[PDB]
């Protein structure tokens, strides 16, 4: 419904962490509260904060990847750069990153984007994935990808960008994003033979 | 007994049973097995009668292949204590298999011919192994 | 199977491990193509993402050592599917393709192409 | 209410009082139906259907509302249970429950008196006749066990109720239902045996006869 009442949504949060039971739920439950508490921006985020420490390693360890994503995606929303949780989520992705589809991909790299991680080596891996399948990629993760903030950094290596550029030219077709990919592959170390070519039928 | 001979006299006849009378005798038998342990012969009797007009109501085939198994262990389980009992004291190949033949018909009180069918229609049923 | 008699079981219990699967949101407040070479940990969602390149599939199962049934939704789906597909990489499983040429159903359009063969091969041999 | 406490009959007093019991919470007042309370409470002969109703009015007093009316609560399950225990040993020519034959009609029966139980708070006491009725059921299914499981209906549902009861008592009778259903090697699906397993578990009960087969049915 869009309720937007928080003043009461503070009592369960609260609760939820004043009796210790923020450790023993389901990892599938939190990322489907947390991800409903990013719908109606919260505002009480030191209460968020409290609830997301509370968790400990164990949990971390073994998660699979489908909650760890919304879980992601939930705290980028909310706007939250909790420093000693990223680093858990960076070493934990290093297990489970060829089991995420294609989507969940271009979820994961504009998600950490946008919360200012800067790990470049899992980044630069995230990427390799996702070249990997660069043939089975569709519109909505081009858009999530190539849209994502300051995405002209992971542009870096020529073999790791090339694998996808043509997908990108052959599926999307809105034309503000043609011109979007277009401006931002000018700010990147690509050479300018392959930057030209990419812009000769990108712009459009 | 007397309704196992029941059974038994209706398989003679080749009747087509009303299903739902053969079950609800079938859940009586438990309600008489109180009284008085049936046989391992009578109840695969009622077994293989059950299956030849189409019985499929599963428990009273539960019941019966229960019971024979009951049986089995009851019988394996006097011989060990008669064996701790004893310990608390202190063609060639025909004479090996007689000793194996009375051993089988003692305990099961049936032919290794019909029990392992017994065996085939259990695992046609898919029960746990 | 007889045994089970309709009782679900804890397949299909309520369980605390069966919600996790249901990642929906909790928001409302409650002719077939055989391929081999897969790996077992491929998950039949990557199988529909790789073989829609070619056409549409109703449904799929893999089986273990990577053998796997595909159904398609059209005739044109399938004609290019069988030799278009043949031998493309995936996830370090490279496939294989073969063709079920026989059909449950094609097994009786063949019947009579045999039978009125062999009553022609009749013919012949009482001649 | 005021004026029906002397000009009602008993039929439509107590008919009265199922229809504000099922009412909403916004247009309950406790004055109303408290007369209402020493209306019904006088009573003769009443059918088991009819006194099953009064137990379903009983059951659906808003629970706000409930702690306001706990000696007319009191007062009606002394009536209640004083009713029932006349009745458990009327014949059936006359409805009695001693001469009932099947296992459903029962089972409809005392499952409500004893679901009527959740009534009053743990810090109080019970009712003699609610006591002695209890114990008047469970004579009742212990005099005739054997019977009531044989149908095809079996009267399993009853178990929890008798175990929510704090009276141990009940708990005889509850495990000797599963005892003779043990005796009588029945199946059941896989949830109704965790579920018997765990009220085993729960109130650690030392019966062997069923151990046997609650370790081989699960």
């Amino acid at each position: 419904k869009v309720f937007k009442q928080d003043r009461i949504l503070k009592q369960c949060l609260d609760y939820l962490v004043e009796s210790n039971a923020a450790v023993k739920l389901s990892a599938t439950s939190i990322g489907a509260m947390l991800n409903s508490l990013a719908a109606i921006r919260f505002t009480y985020h030191r209460s968020v904060k409290q609830f997301m420490i509370a968790i400990s390693t164990e949990q971390w360890s073994e998660m699979d990847a489908s909650p760890l994503v919304k879980i992601v995606s939930a705290m980028a929303k909310l706007s939250l750069r909790l420093p000693q949780v990223l680093v858990h989520v960076g070493d934990r992705l290093l297990d489970v990153y060829t089991f995420l589809s294609p989507l969940d991909t271009a979820l994961v790299i504009n998600s950490l984007q946008s919360i200012g991680y800067g790990n470049d080596e899992v980044l630069m891996m995230l990427m390799r994935h996702a070249a990997s399948s660069a043939r089975r990629w569709d519109e909505v993760s081009l858009t999530l990808l190539f849209g994502a903030s300051g995405v002209h950094r992971l542009l870096r290596n020529v073999e790791v960008a090339a694998p996808l550029l043509e997908q990108a030219a052959g599926k999307t077709s809105s034309p503000h994003l043609r011109q979007r990919i277009a401006a931002s592959l000018r700010r990147s170390a690509l050479p300018r033979a392959l930057v030209q070519s990419s812009t000769s039928l990108l712009t459009g | 007994h007397e309704l196992v001979r029941v059974l038994t006299a209706f398989a003679r006849a080749k009747i087509v049973p009303p299903k739902r009378f053969l079950a609800l005798l079938g859940r009586r038998f438990a309600v008489l097995n109180k009284r008085k342990k049936l046989g391992s012969l009578p109840s695969y009797r009622a077994f293989v009668n059950l299956y030849k007009m189409g019985h499929d109501q599963m428990n009273t085939f539960r019941f019966l292949a229960d019971c024979i198994l009951e049986t089995i262990d009851s019988n394996i389980k006097a011989e060990k204590k008669r064996l701790r009992l004893a310990q608390l004291q202190s063609d060639p190949h025909l004479l090996q298999n007689l000793r194996a033949r009375e051993r089988f018909k003692r305990l099961t009180e049936l032919k290794p011919s019909m029990f392992t069918k017994l065996l085939l229609v259990l695992a046609r049923f898919g029960a746990p192994h | 199977n007889p045994w089970n008699d309709g009782d679900a079981g804890w397949r299909g219990a309520a369980t605390g491990a069966r919600a996790n699967r249901g990642r929906g949101g909790f928001r409302r407040g409650r002719q077939r193509v055989q391929v081999s070479g897969l790996s077992d940990e491929t998950t039949w969602h990557t199988l529909k993402d790789h073989l829609r390149q070619a056409g549409e599939v109703t449904f799929c199962k893999v089986f273990s050592g990577g053998r796997a049934v595909v159904e398609f939704v059209t005739p044109e789906d399938a004609a290019r599917a069988i030799t278009e597909l043949q031998a493309s990489e995936l996830e370090g499983a490279t496939l294989f393709l073969r063709e079920d040429r026989e059909d449950t159903v094609l097994v009786n359009t063949r019947r009579k192409i045999r039978e009125v063969r062999d009553a022609q091969l009749r013919a012949r041999k009482e001649e | 209410a005021i004026r029906f406490a002397e000009e009602s009959d008993l039929f439509s007093a107590v008919q009265l009082f199922s229809f504000i019991c099922q009412q909403e919470k916004e247009a309950i007042s406790p004055d109303a139906v408290k007369c209402l309370a020493e209306r019904v409470i006088e009573g003769k002969d009443l059918d088991q259907e009819t006194v099953s109703v009064l137990c379903r009015a009983l059951r659906s007093i808003p629970r706000p509302h409930r702690p306001e009316l706990l000696r007319e609560i009191g007062e009606m399950m002394e009536f209640l249970g004083g009713e029932v225990k006349e009745l458990l040993e009327l014949p059936v020519a006359k409805g009695g429950l001693k001469g009932d034959v099947s296992a459903g009609d029962i089972q409809s029966f005392i499952s409500k008196f004893l679901s009527l139980d959740g009534l009053l708070p743990a810090d109080h006491d019970r009712p003699g006749t609610y006591m002695a009725a209890i114990v008047a059921c469970v004579d009742y299914i212990t005099e005739r066990l054997e019977d009531i499981v044989s149908d095809e209906n079996p009267p399993f549902s009853i178990i929890p109720h008798l175990l929510n009861i704090n009276m141990e008592e009940t708990r005889r009778c509850g495990q000797a239902i599963i005892r003779e259903a043990a005796e009588q090697g029945i199946h059941f699906p896989t949830l109704q045996v965790f579920r018997f397993l765990l009220a085993l578990g729960d109130h650690n009960m030392r019966d062997q006869r069923v151990y046997r087969h609650l370790r081989n049915e699960f």
